[PDB]
RNA sequence: CACAGGUGGUCAGGUAGAGAAUACCAAGGCGCUUGAGAGAACUCGGGUGAAGGAACUAGGCAAAAUGGUGCCGUAACUUC
RNA sequence: AAUUCCUUGUCGGGUAAGUUCCGACCUGCACGAAUGGCGUAAUGAUGGCCAGGCUGUCUCCACCCGAGACUCAGUGAAAUU
RNA sequence: GAUGUCGGCUCAUCACAUCCUGGGGCUGAAGUAGGUCCCAAGGGUAUGGCUGUUCGCCAUUUAAAGUGGUACGCGAGCUGGGUUUAGAACGUCGUGAGACAGUUCGGUCCCUAUCUGCCGUGGGCGCUGGAGAACUGAGGGGGGCUGCUCCUAGUACGAGAGGACCGGAGUGGACGCAUCACUGGUGUUCGGGUUGUCAUGCCAAUGGCACUGCCCGGUAGCUAAAUGCGGAAGAGAUAAGU
RNA sequence: GACGACGUUGAUAGGCCGGGUGUGUAAGCGCAGCGAUGCGUUGAGCUAACCGGUACUAAUGAACCGUGAGGCUUAACCU
């Protein structure tokens, strides 16, 4: 979906369910397939398996879907065992189970402007005077922790979306703070302002 | 089911019914009385009545119109002659019926029906 | 008897007098929720129902290839003005058989008098 | 308050001056007489029996001659009580008119329905046909089925079928009323009533929103 | 009145002639189209270089009915053919271009200002 | 209003800034309205900010919109201003839809 | 059974019709051994029906529809 | 397949949607060459499917015309118990 | 010693282990929208293609297209498609007669209601002199469904996208009641056109028959597809809960 | 069955008059045309169940059933 840019959702881990494939009745009955389960994505996320994991499928615009776990097969009942050999068939097949899968979401940042600058510089402190979105402005360095978004609409056409970034220190380059793992949330800003 | 219906059906399709009128009508003002049952004497008043009013009047459309009821000529000869001036000064009710008990035969109403005067 | 106080009192005594199959012209009016103007309506009248205040009569218009039938109340106040050009002559009171025929193998002809 | 008692007479459209077409009922109502006022003493419970109409010497007996004399109000062709509304009071003999519904704009009609004879499931209770066609013998208007097996092993009390149809006592309700005239005594309602022309009509204030 | 399974004209000029009404909308039990109504129809026949093909299910407006459409003072306005406007699926906008042919006033009353306006009669 | 709804309309959205004004004198040729104002607009969000400052406007000057359609889609919307239809569309919905007829 | 069944041969009018079909009649013979009422549900035999036109149903079952003469014109295939 | 349990085999056509039908593949439990194999014009009160017109088959039944049902008069059963 | 079975149609009723509407608790409940649990049975709870199918898959709606009992409800209510006596054929088995929880084509569904039951409608008597009316109400029955839009309010919430609770006003779907004022249907008792034929002596003009001969309209009545109304608000005591 | 209205001191039903409605220019006469046919008389004739009036006809004087003051005890008043 295109209206969403974040993954507070999915911070959780919720346990999906499918629900169970309805038991094959008697008298030839054929039991109803279970619902197909939706989960609501951003764009741009990217798709990744615990052990063994490789990129599934890259979100590329609206409407795009991507199988991550087909259901079970059903269980044949015993009108699809009788034959010349086996006239009254007792035997029974059980439903192929469903696929257990870990999944890991990667998502990058879709603001337009990123700020890279000091802890004592005013980042946090601007987005309150070109939007109304309210971040922690402190005194003290490193006041940010995550990434926060924020959108400046003058006008009702046009608009554009800034995003402020934990500030970094001189070692962290090499790391022994908050590393340079924060920049990877770049790359996709149309411009980096520097404060 | 019958509101506001006038018609009675005498056990009897359109056409019969029609007929039988038609031969009833001629058959009682050619002898003055007849005698017939309750529910045909009482709808044969809506047959004769308006023929005999319609011959209050002579002229060769009425009586072309008057031949084409009771599909007799002797019968119209008898009406714009004889009871044309009998029932001039008589605005309806030229009939009345007597009711005369039941039949032996099927125990139906009986009735006569006749004229205002008939002459007699 | 009662009825009838009622219906007097609220025909419209201006009602022209017009014969099937005649081309009558209907003005009506027609209400945005603001402003009121005249609509005009040009057809052949292919039915008449006149029966006291209820009286109603049936015209029929070809427009864009597409005939369109429309009905009126003699005595309503939505219609404003009704005229007629021609005298259509047809020795039938309902003219529900032009539906069927197309116009053009359709012309009614005139009373002359 | 209390309503009116009339006799339908007919059906008629009115015309608005924004062309609207309203179809109303013509209800001509004569000027009620009370005949007896309850009270609590004597009856506990206070209503007014009124009459309306007139009706031919010969066919009213002594007993409601009587009945008529003592209130000193002339036959009528019959007699109905209203219930009062706790503080509203009636005198014995007291005329009522029918300008009191220049306010109430929405009135109750109560009558007895036409009478349809003996109807059919199909024609009372509106049932489904079953197929005229593939096959079906003797059975297209039938009710079909009105139990169930042995198990309940009888008919139900309520069950729909075929039987008398109409002519009993309806109530239609929250009807607006058009126009009311004294000097004409006819009341204009809009909507349908109950009955057919010429019957006898119980017209009350709505008791609803 | 506009019913399922219902030969039905074409109002526009998308490049439908005929279509099929097959599923009238507005709730559970839906019987009947008025004049003004949103319909699920199925293309029968259409010009192969229209702006739609065969086989498509999308929504349509109807126009015009044979029975009529009952005005507040006892008037009917009859039409000879049936006949729609075809819709996008996802939003109720006109496809075609142009609308041929007489529309009446009832849509205007529920807010289909896109027939309406672009309509060369009432 | 007439004849000062037409400038009334030309007014409000010339003040959001619309761009080639144009008013078709129908007076006789359409059977619903008198004058009809076309608009175009910039993109979708600027032509949902156009019609909702008319209707907005019409409200505070005493007229109530009979109703709008584009809502959900800015490719064309259209106010019903009672004698006055005005259509404010995006700049490729004026050839599709060629106005030039009436 | 005074039974809506079955039983061979001969005679073969007029009108319209190709016709022993069919419709009305001629000569001739009959009104079919229970009638009289009222016009409830429902059953049977029929007529018509707004809008849709098989969406009913196992299934276009039943109904509905076409139906004649003259002229023009008439496909795949084929043992021509 | 009049032959296939697995089977609604797989793909395509027809339909918005086709366990039926038609066209290709052969994994023929368990086709097969006078207990005849394949094709075949015409024919069929033969089986299956689709299209056009037509319609109360249906949405959804309404009214009407007759024969019973109902009342009166006469005659007057039956199964079952 | 016997049609009696599955499916479908008509008609339903009951239980709640509640599908929607209603009242809540928790939440990994910002909002809309969801997850789980408790109370709650008043009402409602889809149309088509395939197959005989119940069930299912598919297409498209709705708030939902609930789970079960009632001889897997209901054939002295209907259908006879499934299966299936007598016919025939294919595959397989057996030398064969024949057979096959293998397939294919075709193949009689009777009953006039005695009793209980139910739907309506009467007679007798009683209610303590008789009679004519009009009512209170011990009790019983019917109905109770809900979508969408607007204001509140683009407000609370939310960085934005998105978007409220409570309350109020309209407008629809299905169901029921009533009516014929309008639109129609029917209207074999009204008028007219027309074919064949016979009759009224003949022309003209009518009548009989041919499905009302075939048609065109159409009075009243009846009727829906037509138009009016209704589901309440409120009061008392409560379930979960506060 | 039952319910409702009326029975001569009556509009209950039928008939009649007027009106409405529906159909559509009746028959006859003469003219034009050889004829089919059209024209003026003419929106004529006819018109069921619908509306308003009208005793013209049918709802007969009657007779039948239904009674003659309505049980006992006690309690509160009236003599
Ligand atoms: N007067 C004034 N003070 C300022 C201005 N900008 C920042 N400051 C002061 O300097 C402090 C710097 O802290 P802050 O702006 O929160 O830093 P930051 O953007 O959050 N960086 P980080 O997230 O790494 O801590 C502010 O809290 C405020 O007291 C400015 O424009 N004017
Ligand atoms: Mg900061
Ligand atoms: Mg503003
Ligand atoms: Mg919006
Ligand atoms: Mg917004
Ligand atoms: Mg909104």
């Amino acid at each position: 979906d295109e209206n969403l840019n974040t993954l507070i959702d999915y911070r959780f881990e919720k346990s999906f369910r499918a629900e169970r494939g309805q038991n094959g009745a008697s008298r030839d009955c054929t039991g109803k397939r279970g619902k197909d389960v939706t989960i609501k994505v951003p764009v741009g996320t990217r798709v990744i398996d615990q052990g063994t994991g490789e990129t599934m499928g890259d979100m590329t615009k609206h409407g795009q879907r991507l199988l991550v776990a087909k259901g079970g097969w059903h269980g044949l009942g015993n009108t699809r065992f009788k034959s010349s050999v086996n006239r009254t068939p007792r035997q029974k097949t059980n439903g192929t189970p469903g696929d257990k899968r870990e999944l890991l979401l990667e998502l990058m940042l879709l603001a337009d402007v990123g700020m890279l600058g000091m802890p004592n510089a005013g980042k946090s402190t601007f987005i309150r005077a070109v939007s109304a979105a309210k971040p922690k402005v402190a005194d003290y360095p490193f006041t940010t922790l995550v990434p926060s978004l924020g959108v400046v609409r003058m006008d009702n056409e046009k608009s554009f979306v800034v995003a402020d970034i934990p500030g970094l220190i001189e070692g962290a380059a090499e790391g022994a703070g908050l590393g340079i793992r924060f920049l990877k949330h770049l790359e996709r800003c149309r411009v980096l302002l520097h404060l | 089911m019958r509101h506001r219906k006038s018609g009675r059906q005498l056990n009897r399709n359109s056409s019969h019914r029609q007929a039988m009128f038609r031969n009833m009508a001629g058959s009682l003002v050619r002898h003055e009385i007849i005698k017939t049952t309750l529910p045909k004497a009482k709808e044969l008043r809506r047959v004769v009545e308006p023929l005999i009013t319609l011959a209050k009047t002579d002229s060769v459309a009425n009586r072309r119109l008057a031949f084409a009821r009771t599909r007799d000529n002797e019968i119209v000869a008898k009406l714009f002659n004889e009871l044309g001036p009998r029932f001039a000064s008589r605005a309806g009710g030229y009939t009345r019926i007597l009711k005369c008990g039941f039949r032996a035969g099927d125990n139906a109403p009986m009735a006569y029906i006749e004229l205002v005067d008939r002459s007699e | 008897n009662i009825i009838k106080q009622l219906e007097q009192e609220q025909m419209k005594q201006d009602v022209p007098s017009f014969r099937p199959g005649d081309t009558v012209e209907v003005k009506v009016w027609v209400v945005e929720g603001s402003k009121k103007r005249l609509q005009a309506f040009e057809g052949v009248v292919i039915a008449i129902r006149n029966r006291g205040l209820h009286s109603a009569f049936t015209v029929r218009k070809i427009s864009n290839g597409e005939g369109v039938e429309r009905v009126f109340q003699t005595h309503s106040p939505v219609v404003d003005s009704i005229s007629v050009k021609r005298r259509g002559a047809v020795r039938k009171a309902k003219l529900y058989y032009l539906r069927e025929r197309t116009g053009k193998a359709a012309r009614i002809k005139e009373r002359l008098n | 308050m209390i309503g009116l008692v009339g006799k339908k007479v007919g059906m008629t459209r009115i015309f608005t001056e924004d062309g609207v077409s309203i179809p109303v009922t013509v209800i001509e109502v004569e000027a009620n007489r009370v005949t007896q006022v309850k009270d609590l003493a004597n009856d506990g419970y206070r209503a007014i029996q009124v009459t309306t109409g007139a009706k031919k010497a010969n066919r009213v007996t002594k007993p409601e001659a009587g009945h008529f004399a003592k209130a000193g109000v002339e036959a009528g062709r019959g007699l109905w009580e209203f219930r009062l509304a706790e503080g509203e009071e009636f005198t014995v003999g007291q005329s009522i008119s029918v300008e009191l519904f220049a306010d109430v704009k929405k009135v109750d009609v109560t009558g007895t329905s036409k009478g349809k004879g003996f109807a059919g499931t199909v024609k009372r209770w509106n049932f489904r046909t079953q197929d005229a066609t593939h096959g079906n013998s003797l059975s297209h208007r039938v009710p079909g089925s009105i139990g169930q097996n042995q198990t309940p092993g009888k008919v139900f009390k309520g069950k729909k079928m075929a039987g008398q149809m109409g002519n009993e006592r309806v109530t239609v309700q929250s009807l607006d009323v058009v126009r009311v005239d004294a000097e004409r005594n006819l009341l204009l309602v809009k909507g349908a009533v109950p009955g057919a022309t010429g019957s006898d009509l119980i017209v009350k204030p709505a008791v609803k929103a | 009145m506009i019913q399922e399974q219902t030969m039905l004209n074409v109002a526009d000029n998308s490049g439908a002639r005929r279509v099929m009404c097959i599923k009238v909308l507005g709730g559970s039990h839906r019987r009947y189209a008025g004049v003004g109504d949103i319909i699920k129809i199925t293309i029968k026949e259409a010009i192969p270089r229209g702006k739609v093909k065969k086989g498509d299910v999308l929504k349509a407006v109807v126009v015009r009915t044979k029975k009529g459409v009952r005005r507040p003072d006892g008037s009917v306005i009859r039409f000879d053919g049936n006949a729609c406007v075809l819709l996008n699926n996802n939003s109720e906008q006109p496809i075609g271009t142009r609308i041929f042919g007489p529309v009446t006033r009832e849509l205007r009353s529920e807010k289909f200002m896109k027939i309406i306006s672009l309509a060369p009669e009432v | 209003q007439g004849k000062a709804l037409q400038d009334f309309v030309i007014d409000k959205i010339d003040d959001l800034k619309g761009q080639d004004i144009i008013a078709l004198d129908v007076q006789g040729k359409s059977s619903i309205t008198d004058c009809m104002i076309i608009c175009t607009g910039t993109s979708s969000r600027h032509v949902m900010s156009i019609a909702d400052h008319v209707v907005q406007e019409s409200r505070a000057a005493g007229l109530l919109p009979l109703g709008v359609e584009g809502e959900n889609s800015a490719d064309w919307i259209v106010v019903d201003l009672g004698d006055v239809i005005v259509h404010v569309m995006q700049e490729e919905s004026r050839r599709l839809y060629e106005l030039e007829k009436l």
